[PDB]
C-alpha cells in the first residue's frame, strides 16, 4: 500500500 | 487515530513516522526533539511477547509527512539510524512502564515549514499542564477503527483524566510514569489514539510562552475508543532525566 | 532547542490551527 521510496534510502 | 481529523498541513511538524524497511510497512510514530535526536515509545523497537525486536538497519525515519502512504517528495526527509536506546528499566513482561526510546539519526535533519522540533517539559511547565481536565494533542496514521487506514495524518484532542478513574478503568497495574487521556462515556465526545498510533506524541501548548510541548507518548489501550477505557501514554517528564543523561553522554 | 515548539506555519507566523483553542479553553 506504501509507494516506493528513492532506492538511496535503502542501500 | 479513532474519531479524530485530518490534519493541517505543517499542523504537526515533529511528527516523525517510524518506517520497516522490509516489508515497506508503518511500524510506529515518534517525534522530532533535536536535529538528531527522535522520540519514540520502546515497544515499538521491542516486545517479546511479539517477537518485536528491531534493529538500527531495520528501520527508516520519515519525517515531514502529512500522507501515510506517498512518497512526499521535496517535503518528507528520510534518515537513516545511527544507535536505539531503550530505557533499562522499561518494562515488556507485565504494564510497559517506562515506555520509552531514543533514537540517533545518523545525520542532523534539515528543519523547513513541514520539520521542526517539538520541546521537552520542565518541571513547572509538567506541573502547570498536567492536570485532569486539561487538553492535549494526539497524531498518527494509526488505525480509524479498533477492527480502515487514513490517507493523511490525523489528529484528536483528548483530556487528561483524573488518575483513580484511569486506575478504575483497567486490571492492568498504572505507575507514576503514566498518564490517561480521553472522554467519559457520559461527555459525549470521543476520540483515541490505536495501533500504529504508539511512539507518537501527546503535545499541549503552553499558554505561558506559547510553545508546544511534548507531555506524553502514545503507549497503550485497551481497543480504541471503547466506552469507559482511557488511552495510557508514557509521562515524558518523569523519564527526562534518563532522557537528558542518554543525549549528554551520546549526543 | 531555544526554538523548539513554535511551528513554522502556525506560531512564527501568528497564525492559529483549527483547534488549538480547544486547548487553551481546557488550562484553567
Ligand atoms: C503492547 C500494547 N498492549 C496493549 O495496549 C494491550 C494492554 C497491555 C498493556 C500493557 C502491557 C501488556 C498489555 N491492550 S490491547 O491488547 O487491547 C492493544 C490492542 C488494541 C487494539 C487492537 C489490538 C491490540 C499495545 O498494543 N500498545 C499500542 C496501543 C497504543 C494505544 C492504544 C489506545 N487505545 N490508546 C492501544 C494500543
Ligand atoms: C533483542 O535483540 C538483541 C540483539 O540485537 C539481543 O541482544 C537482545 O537480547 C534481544 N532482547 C530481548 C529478546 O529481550
Ligand atoms: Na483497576
Ligand atoms: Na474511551
Amino acid at each position: 500500500d506504501f509507494e516506493e521510496i528513492p532506492e538511496e534510502y535503502l542501500q | 487515530i479513532v474519531e479524530g481529523s485530518d490534519a493541517e498541513i505543517g499542523m504537526s511538524p515533529w511528527q516523525v513516522m517510524l518506517f520497516r524497511k522490509s516489508p515497506q510497512e508503518l511500524l510506529c510514530g515518534a517525534s522530532l526533539i533535536s536535529d538528531r535526536w527522535v522520540l519514540t515509545a520502546a515497544h515499538c523497537l521491542l516486545y517479546p511477547p511479539w517477537d518485536k525486536n528491531f534493529t538500527e538497519n531495520d528501520l527508516l525515519v520519515r519525517i515531514g509527512k502529512h500522507s501515510r502512504t506517498r512518497y512526499e517528495r521535496n517535503i518528507e526527509k528520510i534518515s537513516m539510524l545511527e544507535k536505539i536506546y531503550i530505557h533499562p528499566r522499561y518494562n515488556w513482561r507485565e504494564n510497559l512502564d517506562r515506555d520509552i526510546a531514543l533514537m540517533k539519526l545518523k545525520k542532523p535533519v534539515a528543519f523547513s515549514d513541514y520539520i521542526h522540533p517539538v520541546c521537552l517539559p520542565d518541571r513547572e511547565t509538567a506541573a502547570s499542564l498536567l492536570q485532569a481536565g486539561y487538553k492535549g494533542r494526539v497524531t498518527g496514521w494509526g488505525n480509524l477503527k479498533e477492527t480502515g487506514q487514513p490517507s493523511v495524518l490525523q489528529v484528536v484532542n483528548l483530556p487528561i483524566v483524573e488518575r483513580p478513574v484511569c486506575k478504575d478503568s483497567t486490571r492492568i497495574r498504572i505507575t507514576d510514569n503514566m498518564f490517561c487521556a480521553g472522554y467519559k462515556p457520559d461527555e459525549g465526545k470521543r476520540g483515541d489514539a490505536c495501533e500504529g498510533d504508539s511512539g507518537g506524541p501527546f503535545v499541549m501548548k503552553s499558554p505561558f510562552n506559547n510553545r508546544w510541548y511534548q507531555m506524553g507518548i502514545v503507549s497503550w489501550g485497551e481497543g480504541c475508543d471503547r466506552d469507559g477505557k482511557y488511552g495510557f501514554y508514557t509521562h515524558v517528564f518523569r523519564l527526562k532525566k534518563w532522557i537528558q543523561k542518554v543525549i549528554d553522554q551520546f549526543g | 532547542e531555544a526554538d523548539c515548539g513554535l511551528r513554522p506555519l502556525f506560531e512564527k507566523k501568528s497564525l492559529e490551527d483549527k483547534t488549538e483553542r480547544e486547548l487553551l479553553e481546557s488550562y484553567i
